[PDB]
């Protein structure tokens, strides 16, 4: 039971780290958004042969 | 003959230079092959932010 305690704690810590990535928000990619205003992904075309 | 040929080559190069400069000034280009509201823009970009990001 004591071991189970250790492990269980690790799993809870991982889980809350997961929720952590779920809670942050990142600055918008306006570039891609403006390209999609004009309905293409200008990036993926120019770049690609 | 050699002097006179040199003179002709030089004159040819002078007409070269003048046409070169006129065609440089007139830069020749091929022909070219909506406005946005920022709100819908910003919301869309922030949506996209998680999905275009690692």
């Amino acid at each position: 039971g004591q071991k189970f305690c250790f492990q269980n704690l690790v799993h809870v810590l991982q889980d809350i780290r997961y929720q952590l990535s779920f809670a942050r928000l990142r600055n918008s990619d306006l570039v891609t958004a403006l390209d999609i205003l004009s309905t293409g992904t200008s990036l993926r075309l120019a770049n690609a042969p | 003959i050699s002097s006179l040929l040199k003179q002709d080559k030089e004159l040819d190069l002078q007409i070269q230079d003048c046409m070169r400069e006129m065609t440089s000034i007139y830069d020749t280009h091929l022909p070219k092959t909506q406005k946005v509201n920022a709100e819908t823009l910003l919301d869309y970009g922030r949506k996209l932010s998680k999905f275009s990001s690692a």
